[PDB]
């Protein structure tokens, strides 16, 4: 049921975040706003893709 | 097709440090590197520098080329001015269509 | 590997002028080219064209319909067949070798002539 | 952290407390502090979706999304991927709309689905056929997007 | 109707308006007529999509024309435009976007291109080796989508002749040292390279292979349309047979052809049984078109064989077929045309091709090598194996007739016991099989480099 799927998604996100924090905790903040003037996209490291 | 600018000339006292630069109008000097030719008066021109990094054997190390890659202006260094190097200096490059030369420049010591 | 241009002073107007060049100490049976940089007096330079040792040429697109360049290994010399010479042709013609390699860089040049009309 | 949630107002309509589901923990721990922001969208439209997503991103400074819709359009999945590409926020679909797996994403896109690729369906079919001892067959396929991968 | 478009600059918008005016003058509609609205490229990604959806479907458009700005991004406008235009299944038209990802009509539901994609040029490769007596290739490839697509297309097109490619070496994109792959490809027997990658990777591989004497005599290259442009035309060796396109960065002719095709299609479609109007508003209606797929189906099958860029004929997946490439050689850093491609044929011109090196011949695509590394095992009565002494030889024995036996230096392992790694001591092997090999090598005039196997199993 979707009630379990939402819990599973929140759990996987929380587990990934907690692992990253326990490893090299550098939690980046939000990406300002979707619309703006100009912003060069350059992620510092691979946040949670791998 | 484009054109390289060496306006008319340069002159300085002996022992100074001044050299003309090659400016490219269209495109950028990053792919087709330029060469500098020396033309003594009353004689056929002879090469002085090529690729701005390799030097013909026997030529003094006074000359040294460089590429700015910023405003499309290749530069040269002839520091250690003296009398015997009075000649004409030319800048030549090429592209996918033709090969072109500079205007001309004579140094006075 | 020394180049010498034949035509001493032929400056007849409204005709066909054909300077000829020969090379001593070098054989055209190589992987090089030969160019005919033209030097106007009191101004800059202007490349004309080049001919490979065997089959094909490469002229400047501007004056691409008035110059034909040929070579011959038997007599070991190359020459042009410039037609429709005008009053703007009063320039000394040279004869210079280049090196194929990976660069367009001319080898030791020729002596030059004094063909001005 | 701060994780947002979204729903399509399907037959699973509930309140904020019911949708939150968060208790003292999840299964065994994870003491990192999190919170759930419950939203609701009646109809899915490109302009409305963009506005909602990147106006919510300008508020609580979210760090994820569990967008699950109830409509039927692959363009919803494409829009979600495109939004994720230029925002650097991890998004993962769970139901209905963002649950049809697309062929290939962009090299710098973080958007993970929950369905099954064509390879898994093909291998399940082959396993069933081997199990029931049907070792002879002939597949017929009309021309349709992605039919080259299946035959190969 | 209310056909819109997205262009690059104001002058191109004026050209589009003039073209639509001329098209309407040629044929005038009954009551609805033909309008023309245009916008500009505002680079913000999200802002672009919002603006296009609002300003276009707010005006109830029928088809959108999108062009590629000269910014070296290769993705720009089409990716944001196509998703929004495919939500409602309205058909869009591409002008100068040659990327090979949009040819997969599963992510992009609605997209039509006027110029053939990169992968299609791979077909020309085959024709290049049709009339040249060439049937051995070691083609390189990148690792992005375009390289994999090109390799798959060439492999699936090479099965008609029942031939097979030699090696399919690939390198990771954006690398900095590709000497290993070139070293591996050097020790082979085929002399045709079909390198195809990005510009920076092309320059990197050119510089890496220049130091390996890979640009010598009898090494014919073959290079796509991307690896000779802007930057890679500086480091490339002489003799590469790069390709090109005739009607490339020429927006006027492409716009004229596109508007002609669109007008013909809309005039064909306007007479039908069931017709529905486009939705109004960027927001609101969330229901797809009921006539969109029919519009695409009737647009694809349009043999509008009269224009300014030649016959326009589409294909099954929504591309342009029957293009006209101009084969182009590189002689002394001066590109010159040396051929013509007109469709399933090649017509050589009156110019002599100069191959890498500088020979004027037809370099062969094969080499015999004649090294013949040979594997063998120690059975018992066929191939004896005995350890060698510290003298560079094995021994010197005799027979009943006093004829000395024949021995060879044997490169095998010494790890019979499990766990211990192989020592690769050069032991000695001789016997029946070795003598047969000696006689065979003497007869056929070649050489052997006998060496044992590692595992020691019959296979």
């Amino acid at each position: 049921s979707l009630e379990a799927r939402v819990r599973d998604g929140i759990g996987i996100l929380t587990t990934a975040a907690s692992s990253m924090l326990e490893k090299f905790s550098y939690i980046p903040e939000a990406k300002a706003s979707c619309y703006g003037q100009m912003e060069r996209p350059e992620v510092p490291m691979h946040t949670l893709h791998p | 097709n484009f054109m390289l600018t060496q306006p008319h000339s340069v002159s300085e006292s002996p022992g100074k440090t001044v050299t003309i630069s090659c400016t490219r109008s269209s495109g950028s000097i990053a792919s087709n590197y330029v060469q500098w030719y020396q033309q003594r008066p009353g004689s056929a021109p002879t090469t002085v520098i090529y690729e701005d990094n390799q030097r013909p054997s026997g030529v003094p190390d006074r000359f040294s080329g460089s590429i700015d890659s910023s405003s499309n202006s290749a530069s040269l260094t002839i520091s250690g001015l003296k009398t015997e190097d009075e000649a004409d200096y030319y800048c030549q490059s090429y592209d996918s269509s033709t090969v072109v030369f500079g205007g001309g420049t004579k140094l006075t010591v | 590997l020394q180049l010498q241009e034949s035509g001493p002073g032929l400056v007849k107007p409204s005709q066909t002028l054909s300077l000829t060049c020969t090379v001593s100490g070098g054989s055209i049976s190589s992987s090089n080219w030969w160019s005919w940089v033209r030097q106007p007096p009191g101004k800059g330079l202007e490349w004309i064209g080049e001919i490979y040792h065997s089959g094909n040429t490469n002229y400047n697109p501007s004056l691409k319909s008035r110059v034909t360049v040929s070579v011959d290994k038997s007599k070991n010399q190359f020459s042009l067949k410039l037609t429709s010479v005008t009053a703007a042709d009063t320039a000394v013609y040279y004869c210079a070798r280049d090196v194929s390699g990976g660069v367009n860089w001319f080898d030791p040049w020729g002596q030059g002539t004094l063909v001005t009309v | 952290l701060n994780i947002a949630v979204m729903l399509g107002h399907s037959h699973d309509v509930t309140e904020r407390e019911l949708r939150t589901l968060w208790g003292p923990e999840q299964a065994a721990g994870l003491p990192l502090d999190v919170n759930v922001v419950a939203l609701l969208m009646n109809r899915t439209d490109p302009k409305s979706l963009i506005t909602h997503v990147c106006d919510l991103m300008s508020g609580a400074r979210i760090h994820g999304l569990v967008f699950g819709d109830d409509t039927d359009q692959e363009a919803v999945a494409q829009m979600l991927d495109f939004i994720s590409s230029h925002t650097f926020v991890p998004i993962l679909g769970i139901h209905g709309g963002a649950s049809m797996i697309m062929a290939d994403k962009d090299p710098t896109s973080t958007f993970f689905q929950f369905g099954a690729s064509i390879q898994q369906q093909a291998t399940v079919m082959l396993k069933i056929m081997q199990d029931y001892d049907w070792h002879v067959f002939s597949l017929v396929t009309t021309i349709f997007p992605g039919y080259r991968e299946f035959i190969s | 109707v209310n056909i819109g478009a997205v262009l690059s600059t104001r002058k191109h918008e004026q050209m589009f308006r003039e073209a639509v005016n001329q098209a309407n003058k040629r044929h005038g509609s009954w009551k609805i007529q033909l309008n023309a609205t245009s916008v500009t490229h505002k680079p913000n990604a999200i802002q672009m999509a919002l603006s296009v959806c609002e300003d276009l479907i707010s005006s109830q458009v029928y088809a959108i024309l999108v062009s590629h700005p000269p910014t070296p991004n290769d993705h720009f406008t089409p990716t944001p435009v196509s998703y929004t235009a495919g939500f409602y299944r309205i058909p869009v038209l591409g002008l100068t976007t040659r990327m090979s990802i949009y040819s997969d009509k599963s992510i992009h539901l609605s997209f039509l291109r006027t110029v053939p994609p990169y992968s299609h040029q791979s077909s020309v490769w085959f024709e290049m080796m049709r009339v040249y007596s060439w049937n051995h290739i070691i083609l390189l490839v990148s690792d992005d989508h375009e390289g994999r697509a090109a390799q798959k297309r060439l492999e699936t097109l090479l099965e008609e002749r029942e031939s097979k490619a030699e090696k399919v070496l690939q390198f990771d994109p954006g690398t900095k040292n590709v000497t290993a792959l070139l070293m591996e490809a050097k020790e082979l027997e085929a002399r045709v390279i079909i390198l195809s990658a990005s510009e920076d990777d092309a320059a990197t591989v050119y510089r890496a292979a220049a130091m390996l004497n890979m640009t010598g005599s009898g090494y014919v290259w073959l290079v796509g349309e991307r690896e000779i442009s802007g930057n890679a035309l500086r480091y490339a060796p002489d003799g590469i047979l790069g390709l090109q396109l005739i009607n490339g960065k020429n927006e006027s002719a492409h716009i004229s052809d596109a508007v002609g095709v669109v007008a013909q299609a809309v005039h064909e479609l306007l007479e039908k049984e069931n017709i529905t109007d486009p939705p109004r508003g960027c927001v609101g209606n969330t229901n797809i078109w009921k006539t969109g797929p029919l519009f695409k189906r009737v647009l694809m099958s349009s043999k509008y064989a009269d224009g300014v860029t030649g016959r326009v004929e589409f294909n099954e997946d929504g591309d342009r077929k029957f293009a006209n490439y101009s084969i182009m050689n590189l002689q002394n850093r001066k590109l010159v045309q040396v051929g013509i491609y007109n469709g399933t044929h090649v017509i050589p011109n009156d110019r002599k091709i100069i191959w890498p090196g500088g020979e004027t011949e037809k370099p062969r695509g094969y080499q015999m090598s004649t090294r013949l590394k040979i594997v063998t095992i120690h059975q018992e009565p066929f191939v004896y194996v005995k350890p060698t002494l510290s003298d560079g030889t094995c021994k010197e024995e005799f027979t009943v007739n006093g004829d000395p036996v024949k021995k060879v230096i044997c490169t095998g392992p010494n790890d019979t016991s499990p766990g211990s790694p192989r020592h690769t001591v050069p032991q000695c092997c001789y016997g029946f099989c070795i003598d047969l090999l000696i006689k065979l090598a003497r007869t056929m005039n070649f050489t052997y480099e006998v060496h044992l196997v590692a595992d020691g199993k019959f296979g």
